[PDB]
């Protein structure tokens, strides 16, 4: 059929006109085929013969279909497409199974020849003209009355065309849920066997009245379902079967696929690490390379293969109930979390490593995760969940308040999952009585990569190490470090370069940078550290001296 | 009758911006707030033949429980630029800032009278999203002057003038500025009479509608930069002193940090007051309680706003066009960082709007994703300034402490 729905006024881009592309001769039966196919599409109205007036044309070739032994008509619109317009994005975001309310009866319907069932715009059909060659360059040409297969607006228009064609019936049945993913209709209702199947023959008729055919009465499909990698029951949901066939040798490829499969399972499977598997993917590797499986990995894979053993399942959503979300510290930059409403029946799982930033301390890392989860909960359940965290209301307060940046967590409770998050050290608000004053300094020749990091003291002391390949931005994190070893437990330090101050000034508790690292333990060891800054190269007691 | 042949900037297409994910209550509100609007003929759905899109949010009036819909034409405005600015833009009275008090009036529901240049309606396309993307999402378009749009005032302008004639005529001292959706009116009339005159003004509007917000710019004066007074003085205290003076020195042509800076030593060790360094603080203190000499406002360059957080619900903000050329510097004081800043910003903006007739570029000391998640909740203004997130330099925060 061809839907009687209204049409969408298509249009070309401004300074542009139709497509005109030489149609290069085809092979014997390819022609035969294309003629056969075309005859049918015309026999229905999908196409219709145009005179030689139509200036426009796009190439058209056939192709043998693997199934049985049939050809298929195939028309690249690359041109007509480059010259067409832009459309309301068809792609915007897929639902997440966890966001779904729970339904009693459910059935999917697939759409016949969707595209070739929606009537293209009349005043545009001229731009779709294509030619069936003669065994050797008399000619014969057609036009489109419906949406061409590889066109471009086809997707948009269809989506639009269907929302409306579906509009009324929906009004008629407010309680029903219909979801449209391509040649597919997902229909859900809390009504049972009896009035659901009837409820369908209804929709079926409605769809027909509007020209769309569907699978037969006893000729449809039932859950579990497959969809974007999910398996969908009317009460629960999970990721699709994930297998790990045993193997001794893994190509770079092998494990990429592995890591991939694994990152996906984590939506619902709690406790899936892939950190020691990402290590292995370090360096300009060449896919085909075989990689040994550093202990860690192996161990993992198992505990992974284990957790997988048991099939798991997320639940669906209850608008009335709250959203509980509780994070856990899983080890050095890694965070896992579950979201649920009741006992411990998760709606979804998930993890977080997004460890961008140079230097970072748990607190932040932890907060960052809240944010992450916040946004995520918002789009799926249209609301923010209550949080339970491995941090003392106090250890937080202390932080957020002293910290320069702005923050704000929604509502949350303290949990006692015992990798608790803490501040591993505090700087000193004011100076320190009876403490070696350390005027530290890092230098360097801008064009040789050699400087010298030393320090003086109100106590006469004096020192200076020989630095190899270091930038001011490293020799400075050495003028300090030094002053950390040669001083007791309670020191006064003084550096130039806000840089050093900046980083330290921010109680960081681990950095992608061995040096900083060091200067971290040093602090976690001390008992009183005051860090002070002064106008670099000026006439200042202390800083001046060290300046040699 | 017929509309202003709105014409975009050749060499640029419409705006196409993704829709923010919105909470259930905001979605509800918008869908209802929008059903009527079309009913009212102020808007109407649109086919997929429209690639364009603009973000939109829901806000609450003055803490009141009624939802106002807020469209973010931030982008579109840039695209229209020359039109609303170098075309029909409204000039700015340096008089405003001077008045003893200014009321701000929301007079934007007026636009919904004048019709939008049909051929320009497509650009105003927006979209109401849906929970978990389970259904496509209603898509609309304006067939009238949209609000948060800078194109509206420039057009409605002519009308507005006329509407105001009589009134202005009867008090050639009231100064009415107009910046997006709101009307700024100032007078040196003692409050009672002001409030009166404003209410009286209100009345004119009513009919053309085919006290309040008390703001007193007169009592604004740049937040000075303070140097402690002490009485003891130690390396640390004096060490910081210059450090600051170092910054000051930077700007404020005249700052002198020598006798002081010239005075090894042990940190916690206290010292005296320099025979004749006293004149340092004395002299310096002076020029600091002063407006940066040498700094003037360039209309051709746009304004830039910087805010740092100083514990205790306190916030310090500077306004400039050229780093270290401050035009303005003040401060501002259910307790959450996000809310307070959101307020500070609005506060700053307003002032800015009252002083220069344009909104500044904000540098927000906060994670994008977070601001980019909550700002709406405590946002009330009918405009949205430009912002850009950053990381506060250490000493800075201090130098303005
Ligand atoms: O039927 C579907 C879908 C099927 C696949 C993907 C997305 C949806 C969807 O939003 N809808 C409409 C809402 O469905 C709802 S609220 N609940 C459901 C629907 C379908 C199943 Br198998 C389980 C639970």
């Amino acid at each position: 059929p061809i839907s009687p729905i209204e049409t969408v006024p298509v249009k070309l881009k401004p300074g542009m006109d139709g497509p005109k592309v030489k149609q290069w001769p085809l092979t014997e039966e390819k022609i035969k085929a294309l003629v056969e196919i075309c005859t049918e599409m015309e026999k229905e109205g999908k196409i219709s013969k145009i005179g030689p007036e139509n200036p426009y044309n796009t190439p058209v070739f056939a192709i043998k279909k693997k199934d049985s032994t049939k050809w298929r008509k195939l028309v690249d619109f690359r041109e007509l497409n480059k010259r067409t317009q832009d459309f309301w994005e068809v792609q915007l975001g897929i639902p997440h199974p966890a966001g779904l309310k729970k339904k009693k009866s459910v059935t999917v319907l697939d759409v016949g020849d969707a595209y070739f069932s929606v009537p293209l715009d009349e005043d545009f059909r001229k731009y779709t003209a294509f030619t069936i060659p003669s065994i050797n360059n008399p000619g014969i040409r057609y036009q489109y009355n419906v949406l061409p297969q590889g066109w471009k607006g086809s997707p948009a228009i269809f989506q639009s065309s269907m929302t409306k064609i579906l509009e009324p019936f929906k009004k008629q049945n407010p309680d029903i849920v219909i979801y449209q993913y391509m040649d597919d209709l997902y229909v859900g209702s809390d009504l049972e066997i009896g009035q659901h199947r009837t409820k369908i023959e209804e929709l079926r008729q409605h769809l027909l009245r509007w020209g769309l055919t569907t699978p037969d009465k006893k000729h449809q499909k039932e859950p579990p379902f497959l969809w974007m990698g999910y398996e969908l029951h009317p009460d629960k949901w999970t990721v699709q079967p994930i297998v790990l066939p045993e193997k001794d040798s893994w190509t770079v490829n092998d494990i990429q696929k592995l890591v991939g499969k694994l990152n996906w399972a984590s939506q619902i499977y709690p406790g899936i690490k892939v950190r020691q598997l990402c290590k292995l993917l370090r360096g300009t590797k060449a896919l085909t390379e075989v990689i040994p499986l550093t202990e860690e990995a192996e161990l993992e894979l198992a505990e992974n293969r284990e957790i997988l053993k048991e099939p798991v399942h997320g639940v669906y959503y209850d608008p009335s109930k709250d959203l509980i979300a509780e994070i856990q510290k899983q080890g050095q930059g890694q965070w896992t979390y579950q979201i649920y409403q009741e006992p411990f029946k998760n709606l979804k799982t998930g993890k977080y490593a997004r460890m961008r930033g140079a230097h970072t301390n748990d607190v932040k890392q932890l907060t960052e995760a809240v944010q992450k989860i916040t946004t995520e909960s918002i789009v799926i359940w249209g609301k923010t969940p209550k949080f339970k965290l491995p941090i003392q209301k106090e250890t937080w307060e202390t932080w957020w308040t002293e910290y320069w940046q702005a923050t704000w967590i929604p509502e949350w409770e303290f949990v006692n999952t015992p990798p608790l998050v803490k501040l591993w050290y505090q700087l000193e608000k004011e100076p320190i009585v009876g403490a070696e004053t350390f005027y530290v300094d890092g230098a360097a020749n801008r064009e040789t990569k050699l400087g010298k990091a030393g320090y003086v003291t109100n106590k006469g002391r004096q020192k200076v190490v020989p630095l190899t390949n270091t930038t001011n931005q490293k020799t400075e994190l050495q003028a300090i470090y030094l002053a950390l070893q040669d001083s007791g437990l309670e020191v006064n330090i003084v550096t130039d370069s806000q840089y050093a101050l900046g980083i330290i000034q921010a109680q960081p508790d681990k950095s992608e940078s061995e040096l900083v690292n060091q200067i971290i333990e040093q602090l976690i060891k001390k008992e009183k550290v005051y860090l002070a800054w002064v106008p670099a190269h000026k006439g200042i007691g202390g800083n001046e001296q060290v300046d040699k | 009758i017929e509309t202003v042949p709105v014409k975009l900037k050749p060499g640029m297409d419409g705006p196409k911006v993704k829709q923010w994910p919105l909470t259930e209550e905001k979605i509800k509100a918008l869908v209802e707030i929008c059903t009527e609007m079309e009913k009212e003929g102020k808007i109407s759905k649109i086919g997929p033949e429209n690639p364009y899109n603009t973000p939109v949010f829901a806000i609450k009036k003055k803490d009141s429980t009624k939802w106002r819909k807020l469209v973010d034409f931030r982008e579109l405005n840039k695209r229209t630029q020359d039109f609303w600015e170098v075309q029909l833009g409204i000039p700015h009275p340096a008089g405003l800032k001077k008045k003893k008090s200014v009321t701000v009036l929301d007079v934007g529901d007026a636009y919904f009278s004048v019709p939008l240049d049909e051929d320009f309606r497509k650009y105003t396309a927006f979209t109401i999203p849906s929970i978990n993307n389970e259904t496509p999402g209603i898509r609309y378009q304006y067939n009238v002057l949209p609000q948060g749009w800078k194109g509206s005032p420039a057009i409605f302008q002519s009308s507005m003038t006329k509407i105001l004639e009589p009134f202005k005529k009867q008090n050639p001292d009231i100064v009415i500025y107009q910046y997006m959706d709101d009307l700024y009116v100032g007078s040196d009339l003692e409050i009672g009479q002001h409030r009166t005159k404003i209410e009286e003004l209100r009345q004119h509007l009513l009919r053309w509608g085919l006290m309040g917000y008390e703001l007193h710019p007169d009592k604004w004066t740049v937040q000075p930069i303070v140097l402690p007074e002490k009485d003891s003085w130690t390396v640390n205290d004096i060490q910081k002193l210059v450090g600051k003076l170092n910054w000051a020195s930077q700007i404020y042509p005249g700052i002198k940090v020598r006798q002081l800076c010239k005075l090894t030593k042990a940190l916690t060790e206290v010292i005296p007051l320099t025979e004749e360094a006293e004149l340092e603080l004395a002299e310096n203190r002076e020029i600091l309680k002063e407006p940066v000499h040498g700094v003037y406002y360039d209309p051709s360059k746009d304004l830039i706003a910087e805010i740092q957080k100083q514990g205790q619900g306190q916030w310090t903000y500077q306004i400039y066009q050229e780093p270290f050329k401050n035009l303005k510097t003040g401060k501002y004081a259910h307790t959450n960082d996000v809310k307070q800043l959101t307020e500070a910003v609005q506060k700053i903006t307003t002032e800015s709007i009252v002083i220069w007739g344009k909104t500044p570029k904000f540098k927000l000391p906060i994670q994008k994703e977070t601001w980019e998640t909550w700002w709406t909740e405590y946002w009330q203004a009918t405009w949205i300034p430009e912002w850009e997130f950053v990381n506060t330099p250490p000493l800075v925060k201090l130098w303005y402490q």
